[PDB]
């Protein structure tokens, strides 16, 4: 199957060309909405933290995959292990609000406290990159504050992605990257 | 009386991956309209089929005609871990699933000048022997020969032929040889074609599937 | 694209592009790559209280040079630029008189050498491009692209829509499109190739809309 | 839609569970993947 | 057996803003009849459209004709934080929402005597330049000129023209210039009109919207 | 759009006047019943406290907004963090009743104890102001008493408001009131 | 009505959950906002 390579028009041959027989697939697992729909730890440093998905580890499935797109939309779900009252505040709220309790404040019930929050930016969509680097103030989902924030996780719901960006693995030392895989106890 | 319930033990534990949804608190919020934003993608593997990325042979995407005659231009492991993949989208993606099945497409675009002509061969060497270093030995595997002409590109599918229905993206330490064989690409001859580049890329095949998402990496 | 006569030793696959009162014929096309879509989203959003307007005059060709491709520069050598960059004429004038605006791009990059050269360039357009790593030059094909390869073509053509987290932008401090060109196969020169190749661009701002007329001193 | 598998509907209204989208006026790579040439371009023998 | 339930962790936490309702205890109570009590309002923004409140220019609601000729009577920031709003209902209200979109109405009531005549201009200077200090430079923005007569009042809408679909009511520290431009109001000329007051107020426009309630203030 | 200003009759122009195009709104958030339907902390000082909505902070969303009306009606919901038995008593009950347990008394179940209470005044509606200052005895929702009352919150349900009163923001020092808004971590 | 979003009805009777109103005999600002003049009052050219 010769093509004019310069074209940039997609080409996909099949085993049928030599006599094989292409089968069926179920790429459920490689579905955007699906893969990103799980919790990811985000490194919290203070007892107050602005919610931002870019803070997931760049090599963590979710963060790696989120960064494999340039623009994205989604709602949020959060799981915080905290102490005292947890207060959330919507994108663009004066930071001073975090102390006020008439804002969505959840009392303690350990271990974690789980919530569902609405996309709250004022743009039609948000971005992974930006050339106008360091991302803009407004690219957040609000902020959280609790007397103590031991741990923080976030989950992207309803995810939409636009324009793919690259995504690299590990550069192997030798011919392939060998390593220890889950195996049964020797006995 | 009220409704008697049994709060079962071992049920209710948090779980970073459960299929439920947390209760809400801030409601009645209306998103700005995002109708018809260009370039949306729905499933990674689509882009993976549509856009073939480049293979690597020591810092470069192409292969270079050493000299005229039966030379073995390249040979490599059929794993998404393979050194030649590495910079490949397919591999960067596969790194998050344990298993896979499917056809993989190889693309060879000849970059030479109008006066440079060559003829190549590509084969898939299933495991059981050692990858032959010359066409005549490789001529016995599933292969395909082809010359240069008006058409710069040539695509070729790498067949999933394994004992099990699925295979690992990952590579075990105990594996010396690439569990799934290799693909060697030769040159049969050429003329005025020495020096010239044959850049190669790889895209996902139609029946290519990725399954069982996993998060093994640093943090 | 295609041409007649019969076959021949020269070139064919003719194609004429036209924006405004400007044309651009090319007897060696390889087609035109289309962006991330075929049509832009709604040009009249709420964010503009519908005071926006469109200028047909801006949508015309304008040329701007890129670089010289020589055998020295090898793999990964890349030349990037953010559109608009310094904009002149009508199009330029818009930027000085309107607070916000939007438009896509009609890009025609032309590396004229000669069919005896070897080597090959990759031309693409990228949204919010912020410095690629060496490794991720390998996955540049994920962007609207098109190759120039001397044995085959002289011109690469790519048309692309306006994008951004905002329906309208302030070009004066955010442009989404970045036109890049990279060497994938270093330039071959052989016996009768061209010593070096001059690379230019023929561009047209497509579907230009502007809103929020600014004050003025001149 | 995503990793969600409750058969019974949410106890809460969807107006509270999620953000409501507005419209003003199936997608792309999906379409593009399919428009891929898969034939031969030549002339086949045997 | 009884009905087996899983009491999920991370569910049930109090929450000052949840959409449920507490159980009751004192029932069968009947409210005195409040049928047709005057002046009920259902949504704040209605009163905000209906009743325009006053702007402020150093302790006063009006603007004063300095002297005959091309004088710039006022110029200000287009934010609900703006000093000129401050005593304004619209601002007092907006202070509880992070975002907004919409048209804002400016009202200019000339208070002068029957022998006092003047002509004014008002424009909306979108950001990107610096607010012009004289009509001829401002004449290029969306503007409106008008003279005095039988009709004391003149209303004018300030267009929402921004990059995003919504904008902040609040003002960030990092913002030097008012993110949304300014509105400058000039005088073109007058005669016997010096000293005379042009009191201005502002009401919410038809498509003006307030969203995302927030409680940032002292206690 | 010239009008006789003295009239006091409402006037609302639109961007259409110069060529613009007025859009749509969804003032759900600026809906009376809705905004006031949330909890607000009220400063309790003893271990017994009369329930009164005027006690919300005058600059707190709910209290600020309640005070933006002159007459109001609503049912109540309360959230008390207390110790021992919590007893409620209806408007106009002799204070001595707070000690009696046959009155709506809720036993402890920490942290907080949440209840829904009926509007219980004897007027058709209550007031924010009054010129006949210091508000009348009867303007209450009853009273509460518990061995210990650590914290108290109230929520107005079914709110109705009549006759608007003013509502002021902060008087800015300079040209506008700038401040720190929720932003992402710099990095 | 207010900030309430349960899709299923209250387990308790409404006679206990709330106070019942009595009547004896849509409102105002709402009406007043709408009665607002939005034309021009003049005579338009062009």
């Amino acid at each position: 199957t010769t093509t004019t390579g310069e074209s940039a028009d997609p080409v996909t041959t099949t085993v049928e060309n030599y006599g094989g027989e292409t089968q069926v697939q179920r790429r459920h697992h490689t579905d955007v909405a699906f893969v990103l729909d799980r919790f990811v730890k985000v490194t919290v440093s203070d007892n107050q933290h602005t919610l931002d998905v870019m803070q997931a580890h760049k090599d963590n499935i979710v963060g790696a995959l989120l960064r494999a797109a340039t623009y994205y939309f989604s709602d949020l779900e959060i799981a915080v292990t905290h102490t005292g009252k947890l207060t959330w505040v919507p994108n663009g709220a004066p930071v001073s609000a975090l102390n006020n309790t008439t804002n969505p404040t959840a009392y303690h019930k350990g271990p974690v406290t789980r919530l569902a929050l609405p996309y709250t930016a004022p743009h039609r969509v948000l971005a992974t990159a930006y050339t106008g680097a360091h991302l803009p103030t407004s690219f957040n989902f609000g902020a959280v504050k609790a007397e103590t924030i031991t741990e923080l996780l976030v989950r992207m719901k309803r995810a939409e992605l636009y324009c793919p960006r690259p995504i690299l693995p590990i550069q192997p030392t030798g011919d392939r990257h060998k390593q220890p895989l889950v195996a049964p106890a020797k006995q | 009386g009220i409704f008697p319930v049994a709060c079962s033990d071992g049920y209710g534990n948090m779980v970073t991956t459960d299929p439920k949804t947390a209760d809400p608190a801030y409601g009645k919020v209306y998103n700005p309209p995002r109708t018809a934003l260009p370039g949306r993608f729905t499933n990674y593997l689509d882009v993976a089929e549509a856009c073939p990325t480049f293979l690597m042979f020591e810092n470069v995407p192409y292969v270079s005609t050493r000299t005229d005659g039966q030379r073995l231009l390249a040979k490599f492991d059929v794993s998404l871990a393979a050194k030649h993949m590495s910079n490949t989208y397919l591999a960067g993606l596969a790194q998050y699933y344990t298993q896979y099945t499917g056809t993989i497409n190889l693309h060879f675009m000849f970059t030479g000048p109008t006066d440079a002509k060559a003829r190549y061969m590509v084969a898939y060497v299933p495991p059981g022997m050692d990858a032959p270093d010359n066409p005549e030995e490789a001529a016995h595997c599933i292969h395909a020969e082809w010359d240069t002409g008006l058409n710069s590109k040539f695509t070729f599918s790498i067949p999933y032929i394994s004992a099990a229905d699925y295979t690992y993206t990952a590579s075990h330490e105990a594996e010396t040889t690439c569990v799934q064989g290799w693909v060697c690409v030769y040159q049969i001859t050429h003329g005025k074609a020495d020096a010239d580049a044959l850049v190669v890329s790889a895209s996902a095949g139609k029946d290519f599937e990725l399954r069982l998402p996993v998060d093994a990496r640093q943090q | 694209d295609k041409k007649t006569e019969e076959t021949t030793l020269l070139e064919d696959r003719i194609l004429t592009t036209r924006n405004g009162h400007t044309t651009s014929t090319t007897q060696s096309s390889v087609g035109v790559t289309f962006g991330y879509a075929t049509a832009e989203d709604s040009t009249s959003g709420p964010n503009t209280s519908a005071l926006e307007t469109r200028v047909h005059q801006a949508e015309r060709f304008f040329k701007m040079a890129l670089f010289d491709w020589v055998p020295s520069q090898n793999f990964g050598h890349m030349h990037k630029v953010v559109l608009p960059h310094e904009p002149k004429g009508v199009y330029g004038g818009l930027v000085k008189s309107y607070a916000y605006m939007r438009n896509g791009w009609d890009v025609e990059v032309t590396a004229v050498g000669n069919q005896f050269n070897g080597g090959c360039l990759l031309v693409a357009l990228v949204p919010e491009m912020g410095d690629i790593s060496d490794r991720e030059k390998y996955q540049l094909t994920l962007y609207p692209h098109q190759f120039i390869n001397p044995r085959t073509n002289m011109t690469a053509h790519i048309t692309v829509p306006y994008v951004g987290v905002n329906r309208y932008d302030q070009y004066k401090q955010h442009r989404p499109w970045t036109l890049v060109v990279m060497v994938v196969a270093p330039l071959t020169t052989n016996t009768a190739g061209a010593q070096q190749i001059k690379v230019y661009a023929n561009i047209a701002p497509t579907n230009v809309h502007v809103a929020g007329e600014l004050p003025s001193k001149e | 839609s995503g990793n969600t598998g409750s058969i019974i509907n949410n106890y809460y209204m969807q107006q509270y569970q999620n953000s409501m989208d507005t419209q003003l006026g199936n997608d792309w790579f999906s379409k593009l993947a399919s428009s891929a040439f898969s034939g031969l371009f030549g002339a086949l023998l045997a």
